[PDB]
RNA sequence: GUAGUAGCAAAUAUUCAAAUGAGAACUUUGAAGGCCGAAGAGGGGAAAGGUUCCAUGUGAACGGCACUUGCACAUGGGUUA
RNA sequence: GUCUCCAAGGUGAACAGCCUCUGGUCGAUGGAACAAUGUAGGCAAGGGAAGUCGGCAAAAUGGAUCCGUAACUUCGGGAAA
RNA sequence: CGACGGAAGCGUCGCGGUGACCGCCUUGAAGUACAAUUUCCAUCGAGCGGCGGGUAGAAUCCUUUGCAGACGACUUAAACGCGACGGGGUAUUGUAAGUGGCAGAGUGGCCGCCACGAUCCACUGAGAUUCAGCCCUUUGUCGCUCCGAUUCGU
């Protein structure tokens, strides 16, 4: 409809995790969101803010989040000769008080 | 020399190969021997496993110690929604065995019969049947039809009826491509077969005409998947000593030096599960009839208000609304796994085939956990409503 | 022929962004997550080696994948009682 | 395989093991799956060596405080009996 | 065309149409010089140029599913349902964090007040997790509905 928008995602990791081994759990993780981030917006080309790099990795290499809440931002690329002319950026969102609870997936506005 | 000790051979020569079956719904390899002066009646049936779950009773069994007793016994659910005719096939006998004479379909075939027609039914053009279904529009056509009903009438010695589930019924299954078999009909002359086959085109055929309650069935079907496997869990034969260099999982000596071959009644590692089975004398405890009492848990002595689902659904599978059977023991087979129904192929005279079932109690507890609640109003008013 | 087969598996582990480049899982910077845990995977020296030291650059070969990389190759510099 | 010098904090009897600071480092070719067999590490109802040439392997015991400690003995021990 | 034939019927029979043979008549044969396969049949298969009629699809790769699985293979799905959240059902653990307490062995200051205190009680069968191969699903939110590729004919 609109190349250029922007949407918040509520990620299940723990049950795209389930059963991998702790060494790779989070490098999986972030595989994870780039595969969420190309089906969610049809872009190969996904970047991973180095915000959301740091939560994913916040309690180490085992432990990630269950759910964690991230928005993703599809842009036109405006570099010469750029291999997509689309691509996401994925970076942290804010939780409302009330947590995770009945939030679903919101567009966000200009 | 002589083997120092004699044990019985592991695992049956009878089931070889142990390879994965060709199909996956269930052949029915030989039909009940046929009677003309008993009425047309179906043969079989096609259901699908829905879980398993134990039943109470009193036994009566005269000269038994459980005499008068209650007995808990596992029991299988197969939801078995009715089935539609949509064709009549006729064979003749041949020396060279029963050759298929013609075949003769109904004017109307519904989406989930015809996805069976195709690999890709969204990518196609569905022109399946379409000009088949047309010369039931013309009497000229009408007339070749009826001939051919004719021919069968006057060569054919064996009708069967293509019959089809309707898979859309059960959602849990995820599946639109129904099912299709050919069900053997016995009783009456071959010209009634015809006119009791051609009388249910685009009908449908309830699982009560085909089977009844505390008679004896057979479940064919195929066996859950396992893959590659070793000797010891594939065949049962005994492990090595703990100190055996490259591994204790394994067959010694798989041959003698003459024959200079190793034998195919040596165990060797291969595929195990997702075989073919025919498995015999299953007692139906139960039929269930959607709108009747027979179709909930209800019992004589147990009168809580509850249905066959345990509460959270059968795992894996759903909520069974349809017609469904109660079958003592086990299936075949994974959930949600096509099962083909047949009538015994004995005379059943044994007292436990002909034991008059009453159950006092079903089961329907989560079975995804140590249930503990029988109904969910249960459980709400055990937490305060929670 | 065997054969694109046997095989690459000890020493816990990598991830994100950006720069550079024809080309980046392997170079550099930053951030994060780990390890050695002072009888060290840290900082020196004796034997032994002999330029492997430092800077810049690099077609091939070599570093049992790869490399923009270097204890490789090329040019120059460097050891003061 | 190869001589030697310097040696932080916590736990603790302890330059034991485990974790951390200074310093060093992620160098061991990578990716996707999670079959058999294997290697390494585990667990297990009831029985408890019936296994096997043989308790092989594993399990069990384990620190400290108090009590208590036999035969035998070269009078010292045995003894952490 | 009609009837009959189902053991592999693919043939038989009847009627009608039509050709040949036969019947009658006419005419010819050689110098093909003494033999040189007596080429000409039906069994399909056809390959082509024309003249008519007829017909207007599938499979596979890519994706998806886990009733399947070493890899292949296999069972599913692909304009409406599917997919991502969320909610409910179900299950596991065992009562979260925060707040309050005239609960708490006691102890230190001040003139009952203040401070320290493991633990305990109330909110609280609470909180957390729950398909990754669990069940139902818009009360509610959001996205996608197909760019392609490889072949196959009596
Ligand atoms: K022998
Ligand atoms: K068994
Ligand atoms: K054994
Ligand atoms: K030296
Ligand atoms: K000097
Ligand atoms: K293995
Ligand atoms: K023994
Ligand atoms: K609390
Ligand atoms: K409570
Ligand atoms: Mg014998
Ligand atoms: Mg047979
Ligand atoms: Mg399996
Ligand atoms: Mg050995
Ligand atoms: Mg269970
Ligand atoms: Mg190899
Ligand atoms: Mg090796
Ligand atoms: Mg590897
Ligand atoms: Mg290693
Ligand atoms: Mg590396
Ligand atoms: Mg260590
Ligand atoms: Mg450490
Ligand atoms: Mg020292
Ligand atoms: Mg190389
Ligand atoms: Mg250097
Ligand atoms: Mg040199
Ligand atoms: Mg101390
Ligand atoms: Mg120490
Ligand atoms: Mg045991
Ligand atoms: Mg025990
Ligand atoms: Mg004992
Ligand atoms: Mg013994
Ligand atoms: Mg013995
Ligand atoms: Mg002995
Ligand atoms: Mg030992
Ligand atoms: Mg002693
Ligand atoms: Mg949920
Ligand atoms: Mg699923």
């Amino acid at each position: 409809k609109e190349e250029v928008v922007s949407r918040e995602y509520t990620i299940n990791l723990h049950k795209r995790l389930h059963g991998c081994t702790f060494k790779k759990k989070a490098p999986t993780a972030i595989k994870e969101i780039r595969k969420f981030a190309q089906k969610a917006m049809g872009t190969k080309d996904v970047r991973v803010d180095v915000k959301l790099n740091k939560q994913i990795w916040s309690r180490g290499i085992r432990s990630v989040p269950r759910r964690v809440r991230v928005r993703i931002a599809r842009k036109r690329n405006d570099d010469e000769d750029a291999k997509e002319e689309l691509y996401s950026l994925v970076t942290v969102a804010e939780i409302p008080a009330e947590g995770l609870k009945g939030l679903g997936t919101k567009i966000i506005e200009d | 020399s002589h083997r120092k000790f004699e044990h019985p051979r592991h695992g049956s020569l009878g089931f070889l190969p142990r390879k994965r079956a060709a199909r996956h719904r269930g052949k029915v390899k030989a039909f009940p021997k046929d009677d003309p002066s008993k009425p047309c009646k179906l043969t079989a049936f096609l259901g699908y496993k829905a879980g398993m779950t134990h039943i109470v009773r009193e036994v009566e069994k005269p000269g038994s110690k459980l005499h008068k007793k209650e007995t808990c016994e596992a029991v299988t659910i197969v939801e078995t929604p009715p089935m539609v005719i949509v064709g009549v096939v006729g064979y003749v006998k041949t020396p060279r065995g029963l050759r298929c004479l013609n075949t003769v379909w109904a004017q109307h075939l519904s989406e989930d019969i015809k996805r069976r027609f195709y690999k890709n039914w969204c990518k196609s053009k569905k022109k399946a049947f379409l000009k088949y279904s047309k010369k039931y529009e013309t009497d000229e056509g009408k007339k070749d039809i009826q001939a051919q009903l004719e021919k069968l009438k006057k060569y054919a010695c064996v009708i069967r009826v293509l019959a089809h589930t309707q898979i859309r019924k059960m959602k849990g299954l995820k599946q639109k491509k129904a099912h299709l078999m050919e069900i053997q009909v016995n009783g009456g002359s071959i010209a009634q077969k015809v006119d009791f086959a051609y009388g249910f085109f685009e009908k449908q055929v309830p699982v009560d005409a085909v089977f009844q309650k505390d008679e004896m069935i057979d479940i064919i079907g195929v066996t859950k998947g396992k893959g590659y496997e070793g000797v010891v869990t594939r065949w049962g034969v005994t492990r090595l000593p703990r100190k055996t260099h490259r591994g204790l999982r394994k067959v010694a000596c798989i041959g003698a030096w003459h024959p200079a071959r190793v034998s195919f009644t040596v165990a060797r590692a291969g595929q195990n599960g997702y075989h073919h089975r025919t498995e015999m004398n299953k007692k139906v405890y139960k039929l269930g009839k959607v709108g009747q009492e027979s179709h909930t848990a209800l019992t004589e002595f147990d009168r809580t208000e509850k249905d066959i689902t345990p509460i959270g659904g059968f795992p894996h599978y759903g909520v069974v609304k349809e017609d469904y059977l109660l079958i003592k023991g086990c299936c075949v087979g994974t959930k949600k796994r096509v099962v083909t129904l047949r009538q015994s192929l004995l005379n059943q005279t044994s007292r436990v085939a002909l034991e008059e079932i009453k159950l006092k109690f079903i089961d329907t507890s989560s079975k995804f956990g140590h249930g503990r609640f029988q109904t969910t109003q249960e459980k709400q008013k055990f937490y305060g409503r929670l």
